């Protein structure tokens, strides 16, 4: 989607403590949004373990079943490294895989 | 009689504007009593600014406190309409 949070007011920069201001929220139709407003001095003390969208895609990429940036030793190695299985009626089929994780590089 | 000279009518006009808001200050200071603590904080700070400005007759303070007390009055009126 595309959730954006911005100021509703266009003037009165640095408002007074306790002042009413308008929070403007643009986002996808039908979505439910959760909020929290934190002093930044908490984050100056401890900014670890903050969740973000980039870490979400990082967790998904760590859950990927493909292990190689393409190609392969043969047609079977192409599918097996990509994360696919193939089996034909003539007999040609992919290599057997019994491990969930990717093989580790020599490094 | 001789008509009022220059600034005397202008300063009286500013004092009449400030006197009008102070008549309903006790109503407005009351009206924040059923509202949030921000309004009650703001009006009692803004109230003395108007009260001193009228009796001191300083032009600078009477100008500022007029528009300051008008601003919190608009906030109270919008509060009372939104609170229902």
């Amino acid at each position: 989607g595309s959730l954006v949070v911005k100021s509703g007011q266009s003037e009165d920069r640095q408002p007074v403590p306790g002042q009413q201001m308008t929070l403007k929220i643009e986002g996808d139709h039908g979505a439910r949004v959760v909020l929290v407003a934190v002093d930044k001095g908490v984050f100056v003390l401890n900014k670890k373990n903050k969740l973000t969208q980039s870490k979400i895609w990082d967790v998904v990429e760590k859950a990927d079943i493909g292990c190689t940036p393409g190609s392969g030793k043969d047609y079977a190695g192409v599918f097996s490294d990509a994360g696919l299985t193939f089996t034909s009626s003539s007999g040609q089929q992919t290599a057997q895989r019994a491990e969930l994780q990717c093989p580790q590089p020599a490094a | 009689t001789s008509l009022p000279t220059s600034n005397e009518y202008q300063n009286e006009k500013l004092a009449n504007e400030l006197k009008s808001l102070l008549d309903e200050l006790n109503v407005n200071e009351l009206a924040t009593g059923s509202l949030n603590t921000y309004y009650k904080r703001t009006i009692k700070i803004s109230g003395q600014k108007a009260m001193y400005a009228l009796k001191s007759k300083d032009f600078k303070k009477m100008s500022e406190a007029k528009y300051q007390l008008q601003k919190i009055y608009n906030e109270i009126d919008e509060a009372l309409k939104s609170k229902y």
